[PDB]
């Protein structure tokens, strides 16, 4: 369940690809 | 002489119900996420179908229905229907 | 025991009069433009 | 004007429900309860039955109901009108259940759509119940029934025994549920205003 509501909140469907930076807020 | 329920409600009743929840959380993942859905609903199939098993276990080969038994064909129609849903929505929403 | 049927035959009919009731009242609400 | 009308509708909407609620409540009980007839003085034995359970006395001047039939076996219902009656009155008990369960559709569908489906659902729940009730009588004539009843009852033929609050209880829900029908109705129609 804990799951299921971590996905209700997932907007993009692709992952990290590595190289990109992550510009953390 | 009375029937004790302890044994009932843990090991049938809850996974049950449990069973039939995890079959309604296939409604709030995704739609396209259908390895996800698809694999959600039919696991979960089987595991009623496992746990369908052991409702007889006690009773002789009866030709009646009894309560555990209208519980359980109830649960497992939920969750067959359940994937159903999902079935019917991603044919109608591909096309 | 007494094996009439007058008193729970009486409440029965009681309450059902009482609900059907208060389904003409929903009536007189609904059809009053 | 318009406030009232909205209002009005709203309450008049919620009490619909709440009496839906009521009859759904009603029927379950009618099902579930085995007091459509009942024994008389003139009754050569004590009991009663409902759609398919029936309890009898075994007549030493004790109570002794041994109490026998259910639903769930359709072997042990007297009669097949009896079986017929049961099966119509689960069905519409299945059919204002499936409404009170459309209740949850008014968030998203049409206001006018849910109406009228609980409109018509509920009407089928009705027909339903008067055939149940039309059918039940006529298992009077089996052998277990005549027994407990006596040799004057029959086919549509009370006899010695009398009815008993069931009965009656499932009379006014079948008046219950058609007005509820016509009452969704005429929601559904009216709240386009
Ligand atoms: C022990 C027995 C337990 C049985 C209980 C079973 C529980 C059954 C499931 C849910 C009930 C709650 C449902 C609440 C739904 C009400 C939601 C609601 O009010 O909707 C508005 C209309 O209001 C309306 O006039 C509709 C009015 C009719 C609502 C009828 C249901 C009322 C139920 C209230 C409960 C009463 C207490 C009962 C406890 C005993 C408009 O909407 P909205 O513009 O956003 O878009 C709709 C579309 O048209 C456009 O998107
Ligand atoms: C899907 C939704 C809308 C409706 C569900 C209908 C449910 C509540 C109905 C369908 C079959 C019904 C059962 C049918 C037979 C019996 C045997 C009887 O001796 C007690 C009631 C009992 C156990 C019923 C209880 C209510 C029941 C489980
Ligand atoms: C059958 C129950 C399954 C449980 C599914 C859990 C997913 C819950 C998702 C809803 C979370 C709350 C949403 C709040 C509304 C908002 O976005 O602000
Ligand atoms: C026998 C049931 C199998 C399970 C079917 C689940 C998904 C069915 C989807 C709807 C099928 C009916 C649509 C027919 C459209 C057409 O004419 O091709
Ligand atoms: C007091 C007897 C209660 C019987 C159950 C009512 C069921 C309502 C179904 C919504
Ligand atoms: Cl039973």
């Amino acid at each position: 369940i804990e799951f299921a509501t971590v996905n209700y909140f997932t907007k993009r469907g692709y992952a990290w690809d590595g190289k990109s930076v992550v510009p953390e807020k | 002489l009375s029937r004790r329920m302890g044994y009932f409600t843990i090991q049938t009743y809850i996974p049950c119900t449990l069973i039939v929840v995890l079959s309604w959380v296939s409604f709030w993942i995704n739609k396209d996420a259908v390895p996800a859905r698809t694999s959600l609903g039919i696991t979960t199939v089987l595991t009623m179908t496992t746990l369908s098993t052991i409702a007889r276990k006690s009773l002789p080969k009866v030709s009646y229905v009894t309560a555990m038994d209208l519980f359980v064909s109830v649960c497992f129609i939920f969750v067959f229907s359940a994937l159903v849903e999902y079935g019917t929505l991603h044919y109608f929403v591909s096309n | 025991d007494s094996r009439d049927y007058s008193t729970e035959l009486s409440v029965t009919v009681a309450v059902g009069a009482s609900l059907l009731f208060l389904n003409i009242l929903a009536f007189a609400a609904l059809y009053y433009k | 004007y318009h406030e009232h009308y909205m209002r009005n509708s709203r309450a008049i909407g919620v009490l619909w429900a709440i009496f839906t609620i009521c009859f759904a409540i009603i029927n379950v009980v009618v099902f579930i309860q085995p007091y459509w007839v009942g024994d008389s003085v003139s009754t050569p034995k004590p009991g009663y039955f409902g759609l398919f359970h029936y309890c009898v006395g075994s007549g030493l001047a004790g109570r002794e109901l041994t109490c026998r039939g259910s639903f769930t076996d359709f072997s042990t219902i007297p009669s097949s009108a009896f079986k017929a009656a049961a099966f119509f009155v689960l069905l519409s008990m299945v059919l204002i259940l499936g409404c009170i369960t459309c209740f949850s559709l008014f968030f998203f569908c049409n206001t006018a759509t849910v109406y009228k489906i609980c409109a018509w659902m509920q009407l089928l729940a009705a027909l339903c119940l008067v055939l149940g009730c039309m059918i039940f009588p006529d298992g009077w004539d089996a052998e277990t029934i005549r027994d407990m009843c006596g040799a004057k009852t029959g086919k549509y033929s009370l006899g010695d025994c009398s009815v008993r609050w069931a009965y009656i209880l499932a009379i006014i829900g079948i008046l219950n549920a058609l007005i509820l029908s016509f009452l969704a109705f005429v929601l559904g129609n009216r709240q386009t205003d």
